[PDB]
């Protein structure tokens, strides 16, 4: 699993 | 038949409480019980970015370490509030939410907090290629509102919590009338 | 069935008498939160330990809301006088701990809507602010710390509450059988 | 009336 700084939904 | 007493008692009582129209209470009890997540309330409050209420109300069904769906949700909510008081040029504020809602995220992964921690010192953090296309708040609140919606209907700790029983009107008002 | 809802239950509207028995349920579920934005929505009970507890807390933004569901600020002399008190001790807080941008914001926001009544009184108010210490002032020289203070004023809000019309009838919580809605309902579900 |  993984967070990511790019805005929600990629 | 709801489960136990105490949860059919619930379920009547909210019925009872939005008849009333005792709005505050119908959202305490729902937080409080933990029996129904309110999907329409969550999203207005989301939407006016009313953060305080957000964290209170979902705490009442889960924890930010419960699972990866409750993690990534409270993760989007601080990010927008974090990306809001950076666009409002407010970095003080920025900075508070960086160290007390944002940092947890960084024992999960560290160099990804050290990028967020980064944007503070950008003159537009759009500057990042990871949020280039962040328009503003209406659309941005729209935007994470999309993805929450996704985590709490995936999220099992949710399963049994997003329908409201169909109940005839003033339920509990007409069995304590039938009681004597 | 010779049985009322409760004790004095046939007094009020059959919703005022659920709300009774919803607060015993929600209380011995402890439902806390629930207990006390039911008591302020409806308006049929002040729960004095409650608020006693919030102002010994200085948990003025929620002092202020649970009064609301039971009075307006100019409604009565008693009213005034509860919430004049109220805003005076916040902004003597913000004074004691010399933040005075948060005192001329609590005198601006909450202590203005006084001056009509009494000009001369908001002035001298307004004239705290530029004192080293307000313990200065002749009638405050006897202010001890904020817990002495929290104390002295919740005696003077008791006494204003238990005098004030909108409130001397709300104060007593009604005689219910223990767990009196689940065994009702319980027993009509049955 | 209100009092300091």
């Amino acid at each position: 699993t993984e967070l990511r700084l790019g805005l929600p939904g990629s | 038949a709801m489960g136990s007493l105490s949860r059919e008692l619930v379920f009547l009582i909210l019925q009872f409480l939005d008849e009333e129209k005792f709005k505050e209470t119908v959202h305490k009890l729902e937080q409080e019980s933990g029996f129904f997540f309110n999907m329409k309330y969550f999203e207005d409050e989301v939407h006016n970015g009313n953060w305080d209420e957000v964290e209170k109300y979902l705490s009442g069904f889960t924890k930010v370490d419960d699972n990866r769906y409750s993690m990534k949700i409270f993760f989007e909510i601080r990010k927008q509030k974090y990306l809001e008081a950076l666009d409002k040029h407010d970095r003080p504020k920025a900075v508070d939410i960086l160290v007390k809602d944002l940092k947890v995220f960084s024992t999960f992964n560290e160099e990804l907090f050290k990028e967020i921690t980064q944007l503070l010192t950008l003159e537009n953090f759009r500057e990042n290629e990871q949020l280039s296309k962040y328009g503003d708040t209406k659309s941005a609140r729209a935007i994470m509102l999309v993805e929450l919606k996704k985590l709490i209907e995936a999220n099992p700790l949710f399963r049994d919590k997003l329908q409201f029983p169909t109940l005839r009107n003033s339920r509990l008002r007409t069995l304590i009338n039938q009681s004597l």
